[PDB]
């Protein structure tokens, strides 16, 4: 369909992508819930600039012809009026991410961005050429764009009054490709039947209760009431990702973070159904749920196993999780949360 | 061995609605769910088999020895 309601508009996410976001969430009989992207990067990633992972902590700028992306130089960033400590951290987060696997490169922008940049005034004119905009930064530096033969536009700036332009480089893929924000997840919560081969593997071989049992035993039934909850045991197990949880899963050679084997599974059809559209992989790590520091970000974009999207203030989310898991669909909340007075849970919450 | 923050998000899986308990008819789904179609008796047995104290559900603390086993 692509996008629609205003929710869909709101997130911030692609349609193409988003398209394939309620497809994965249908198949897969998952409720996916995301945090707000911000409009800047919409573009970026639906013309398929790179989208950045755990690893990168350099600041994303928020405002002229480089908003969206990721400079080499802090003072472009959304961090330009900052203390001197400050510009001087977000230095080191820079060359940190240069040094393992992350280039330097000069930005150029498509025909596109550079219409969009204009229209939604980050760029209020320009000189065909040398760009205006009343953001702060324009105050010390000056930047111009050259059209390239590529049919896209280099970036290049200069601090006021230092006779010469150079490009502004910004944070790219270890195969060169520019990076902007990546989704950020917020939760996942699969239906429990998702976990019945899952179970059965762990304490079966893969059977059914009843062909186990025929096949290993022989002509109450204690013992099958035991491999019962041996099963029902297993199968929450893996809906919560017990085990999973305990360590990091990583992509070659990127940190994924604290994801279960299912939120994996999703991550990867999601990406999917982005390349097929003409993405790079978008969600770079686990959900909001297994985040050491949990945002009170509130706002939640939620797209249900049916398919239908909405946004969520945080107190309706509370009563959202609740009907979903009266339908069956798992939940496991941050563990911070309870401590933070801030659980979604109303049941008793502890031992 | 799970930890106390681990066997509660389990727990959590089959006290779907959200008292801190689980009843006959929240097991029965959690089984199905998991692909065994049980009948009301063979729920009945097996939250016997778990109901330590008799009242007829699981609390956390049955649950817990459950998990153990
Ligand atoms: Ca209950
Ligand atoms: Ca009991």
């Amino acid at each position: 369909a692509g996008y629609a309601n205003a929710a869909d508009r709101e997130s911030g996410i692609p349609a193409a992508v988003l398209d394939g976001i309620k497809a994965v969430a249908k198949e897969k009989n998952a409720t996916l819930m995301f945090r707000l992207v911000n409009p800047h990067s919409t573009s970026l990633i639906a013309e398929g600039v790179a989208t950045k992972g755990l690893g990168v902590h350099a600041k994303s700028s928020d405002w002229g012809l480089q908003a969206g992306y990721i400079p080499v130089n802090p003072n472009l960033s959304k961090l330009f009026g900052r203390a001197p400590e400050v510009i001087a951290r977000a230095d080191n987060d820079v060359n940190s991410s240069l040094a393992h696997g992350h280039t330097a490169v000069d930005l150029t922008l498509s025909k596109e961005r550079l219409d969009y940049l204009r229209q939604a005034g980050l760029v209020t004119g320009m000189a065909d050429g040398v760009v205006a905009s009343n953001h702060a930064g324009y105050e010390q530096f000056e930047f111009r764009v050259k059209e390239t033969s590529d049919g896209r536009y280099a970036v290049q700036y200069r601090r006021k009054g230092g006779d010469d332009f150079e490009a502004v480089k910004v944070i790219g893929n270890a195969a060169g490709i520019p990076l902007t924000a990546d989704i950020d997840m917020f939760a996942i919560m699969p239906h429990l039947s998702n976990f019945r081969d899952s179970a059965r593997s762990s304490v079966t071989s893969g059977d059914s209760v009843t062909d186990y049992l025929a096949r290993t035993r022989r002509a109450l039934d204690r013992e099958r009431i035991d491999l019962l909850w041996k099963i029902a045991r297993a199968g929450a197990r893996s809906a919560v990702g017990t085990e999973a949880r305990r360590q990091f899963r990583y992509d070659g050679d990127m940190n994924i973070g604290v994801i279960t084997d299912f939120e994996l599974e999703v991550r990867n059809a999601l990406n999917r159904r982005a390349h097929a559209v003409g993405a790079q992989d978008v969600v770079q790590h686990g959900t909001e749920q297994n985040n050491p520091f949990p945002e009170a970000d509130e706002k939640i974009f939620v797209v249900s196993a049916t398919g239908e999207s909405q946004m969520l203030t945080r107190g309706q989310l509370k009563e959202y999780i609740g009907q979903q898991r009266g339908e069956g669909y798992v939940f496991y909340e941050n563990r911070a949360y309870g401590v933070a007075g801030k659980s979604l849970f109303d049941d008793g919450l502890g031992a | 061995t799970d930890s106390e923050e681990e066997i509660r998000e389990a727990f959590r899986v089959f006290d779907k609605d959200g008292n801190g308990y689980i009843s006959a008819a929240e097991l029965r789904h959690v089984m199905t769910n998991l692909g065994e179609k049980l009948t009301d008796e063979e729920v009945d047995e097996m939250i016997r088999e778990a109901d330590i104290d008799g009242d007829g559900q699981v609390n956390y603390e049955e649950f817990v020895q459950m998990m153990t086993a």
